[PDB]
């Protein structure tokens, strides 16, 4: 949402155990004001008892108010802290990727994920070698995605293909992946995809 | 005018004319409020300190109320009223602050005068100060009434039923150690109430106010 000075700080938050099981029953709704949170009637399955919000005064006593019509909703979070791994590179990270072939169904904007972004993408690296370039370029969650939502690949290869692309050892298994028949096929019509 | 004055001349309009049968007591209370505030010179001079609590008692209906307000009036000082009951009326932890928020306000506007009407309703026989909210709203006041000996050109009055039915620390050196006890009046004092009284009323042509106030004993 961004912070007091006008950035795009990030914030985290979690509801209670016992919003959690408000909701359930039902029993709440939104309201009008963006801070309150409405009270629904006891009809004739859920009923609804007289909710009491607690809150402690200036002089340190604690006093209940009834709030049937709306009650803030500050009472039903507690916020966590985000945070980034320190700059040392540590890199247990699964993925060197989040750049490059396009995400999910982002079919609004140009990123429409197709054989022609894999033939520009992860095809100049199929057609040189460079296991690591090849490597740094499979390993992105979502072109892991798509390829197994292209189902060339039998799922002995695509769990080869996985462990390949995010195991720290991938050496051999990126090696039999090359040489397996389903990637020689995958990259073979690739090619002659246009 | 009077009291700082059609225009030269409802309880700030009141004056030692709104009272009547109590001349001993009314020079008391004035020599002792008026004197330290109007001309704090002359103890300068005599090199003493005024005595600061004035703790006026007698039975209800004599006018102590009014006469505290008529003193306050006349003198033309910052008045603060404290009243028993509303001040107890508060949420607990709050009684407290509106004494301290009383008393620094009172402090902070010197010559003033602080008025504390039903004072044993607030501070009570410590044997009645039954309970924490009591005991902890009367550590409080004796604590603002010790340490105003510091405060200067500031007089605290208090007025109670009968003087057995305060907390006995508040009849101590530095706290109310004068006192003035009000009775009912005589002839002269009754009579002299029923002409304050009757000054608007469309009384009839016989009328013998002097025999009302002769067969009005106790009154
Ligand atoms: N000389 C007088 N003495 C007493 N009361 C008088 C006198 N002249 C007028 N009154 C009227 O008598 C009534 C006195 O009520 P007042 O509130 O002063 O008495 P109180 O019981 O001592 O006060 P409180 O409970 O506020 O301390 C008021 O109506 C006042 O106007």
């Amino acid at each position: 949402s961004g912070n007091l000075e006008g950035e795009i700080d990030i914030s985290s938050y979690q509801v209670s155990t016992e919003a959690e099981a408000l909701v359930t029953a039902d029993m709440i709704s939104g309201s009008t004001f963006p801070s309150m949170a409405y009270i629904n009637d006891t009809t004739d399955e859920r009923y609804v008892p007289e909710i009491f919000y607690m809150k402690s005064n200036e002089y340190g006593i604690t006093v209940k108010e009834n709030a049937k019509p709306a009650f803030p909703v500050d009472y039903l979070l507690v916020t966590l802290t985000h945070g980034f791994p320190n700059t040392d590179t540590e890199t247990n990270s699964k993925f060197v990727s989040s750049t490059g072939f396009p995400w999910s169904n982002r079919q609004a904007m140009g990123q429409s994920q197709d054989y022609q972004e894999l033939k520009k993408y992860l095809f100049n690296v199929a057609s040189s070698g460079d296991f690591n370039l090849l490597h740094e370029k499979i390993s992105n969650f979502h072109l892991l995605l798509y390829i197994n939502s292209l189902q060339i690949l039998s799922p002995d290869e695509w769990k080869l293909l996985i462990e390949s692309a995010v195991k720290n050892e991938w050496e051999e298994s990126l090696l039999k992946l090359v040489s397996s028949a389903g990637w020689q096929t995958l990259v073979m019509i690739l090619q002659e995809s246009g | 005018g009077k009291k700082r004055k059609n225009n030269l001349r409802n309880m700030n309009e009141v004056g030692y004319d709104d009272i009547g049968g109590c001349r001993k007591q009314m020079a008391q209370i004035r020599e002792m409020v008026e004197l330290p505030l109007r001309h704090p010179q002359l103890f300068k001079a005599i090199g003493i300190k005024p005595p600061r609590g004035v703790l006026m008692y007698g039975p209800p209906g004599t006018g102590k109320t009014l006469m505290a307000r008529a003193v306050a009036n006349e003198t033309g000082a910052f008045f603060f009223l404290i009243n028993g009951p509303e001040v107890m009326s508060k949420m607990a932890g709050e009684s407290e602050s509106n004494l301290r928020k009383a008393f620094e306000e009172a402090e902070k506007n010197a010559p003033a005068i602080i008025f504390i009407d039903e004072i044993d309703s607030i501070a009570p026989k410590r044997d009645k100060t039954n309970g924490e909210v009591e005991r902890r709203v009367v550590s409080q006041l004796l604590t603002l009434m010790d340490g105003m000996k510091a405060r200067s050109n500031v007089v605290v009055i208090a007025a109670t039923n009968r003087p057995n039915s305060i907390d006995p620390a508040l009849r101590r050196f530095g706290r109310f150690d004068r006192e003035v006890d009000i009775g009912i009046p005589d002839a002269t004092g009754r009579l002299e109430v029923l002409r304050i009284h009757t000054k608007n009323m469309k009384l009839a042509d016989d009328v013998d106010l002097e025999a009302l106030a002769a067969e009005t004993h106790g009154y």
